[PDB]
């Protein structure tokens, strides 16, 4: 499973 | 926005035979940035053939494998095109069956 | 011995071509098995291996929606890098992610990664004890403060702990009958003259997995690694790989050289030799 939320540099 | 050349290698899938099937493969690898032009060449003619999704390798550079099957011919010339930003013109890298 | 997980994402900007393109990729060890493309017309995460056609719809809305949601805050990170940069719209930009998790024979985690790019270099990575941030630059330091103050390498460390080895052991098991098939090297040798006095002996390795071998050449019981050209691990086409090595050797003298072949597909590390 794919990481549900990125972090906006 | 640091920029490296593709390689590429153009190459059957088993040991080459005239008259039988094969696949045929040019894998290009270690460019960047990602677009690219790569085609399969049968007698300078344009190829069906299908492409890897794009990914890469731990420095970062860009691989993908373009393939498809075909019968390896004494009267047959097969290629490889590949145009990038890095190169002035298009590469064109003939296959060789003995690699 | 160790199995890993990794996705990796890349976010090319288009300028005046529309917006950006987002492709996700996801690796089982050296097996590839989801695909995504923004350009291409599905609009959906799709199997590239067929033991994940065993997956139901729920399993890819999820993950198209995520790699949706993913493309979208990339879109926006292609901006931010433009200013942090002070690029203009007129070239084409791109950032890599890498994110993933190894585990050992335990199925708990072994190590554990995610580290970003910027055409073509280091941004910013997650360090080894996934609680520090390694910053190439001073615009990547940036994004490091807002991500310490976000606190979002706990996120990422309870992704990779729990989430990222879960998967990758139902992976495996859906993937079993050829994940952790090994498959042993094609191995032949071939001749090639070179001069009146001098041909080139090439050692062959066929359709091997994983990718992971090793093609030393020697004579007489001892390797010369200085006179030996070796290509890259290349894709036989069909999943599994293939590579060479050669070495510049004496018309005259073709027995006194042996290649050995080693790889984890094999019960014992195989030699050939010109016949």
């Amino acid at each position: 499973r794919t990481i549900s939320y990125t972090y906006p540099f | 926005m640091v920029q490296h050349p593709p390689k590429i290698q153009v190459y059957s899938r088993h040991p080459a035979e005239n008259g039988k099937p094969n696949f045929l493969n040019c894998y290009v690898s270690g460019f960047h940035p990602p677009e690219i032009e790569i085609d399969l060449l049968k007698n300078g003619k344009e190829m069906k053939a299908e492409q890897t999704d794009l990914s890469f390798s731990k420095d970062w550079t860009f691989y993908l494998l373009v393939h498809t099957e075909f019968t390896p011919n004494e009267q047959d010339e097969f290629s490889c095109r590949v145009k990038h930003v890095t190169l002035s013109e298009p590469q064109i890298v003939k296959w060789d069956r003995d690699n | 011995g160790s199995h890993s997980l990794r996705y990796f994402y890349t976010s090319v900007s288009r300028p005046g071509r529309g917006d950006p393109r987002f492709i996700a990729v996801g690796y089982v060890d050296d097996t590839q098995f989801v695909r995504f493309d923004s350009d291409a017309a599905t609009g959906r995460m799709e199997p590239r291996a067929p033991w994940m056609e065993q997956e139901g719809p729920e399993y890819w809305d999820r993950e198209t929606r995520t790699v949706k949601e993913t493309a979208q805050r990339y879109r926006v990170d292609l901006d931010t890098l433009r200013g942090y940069y002070n690029q203009s719209e007129a070239g084409s930009h791109t950032r890599q992610t890498m994110y993933g998790c190894d585990l050992g024979p335990g199925g708990r985690l072994l190590r554990g990664y995610s580290q970003d790019a910027y055409d073509g270099a280091d941004y910013i990575a997650l360090n080894e004890d996934l609680r520090s941030w390694t910053a190439a630059d001073t615009a990547a330091q940036i994004t490091r403060r807002k991500w310490e103050a976000a606190g979002t390498a706990e996120h990422d460390r309870n992704y990779l702990e729990t989430t990222c080895v879960e998967w990758l052991r139902r992976y495996l098991e859906m993937g079993k009958e050829t994940l952790l098939r090994a498959e042993p090297p094609s191995t032949r040798v071939t001749r090639h003259p070179i001069s009146d006095h001098e041909v080139t002996l090439r050692c062959w390795a066929l359709g091997f997995y994983p990718a992971e071998i090793t093609l030393t050449w020697q004579r007489d019981g001892e390797d010369q690694t200085q006179d030996t050209e070796v290509v890259d691990t290349r894709p036989a086409g069909d999943g599994t790989f293939q590579k060479w090595a050669a070495v510049v050797v004496p018309s005259g003298q073709e027995q006194r050289y042996t290649c050995h072949v080693q790889h984890e597909g094999l019960a014992e590390p195989v030699t050939r030799r010109w016949e």
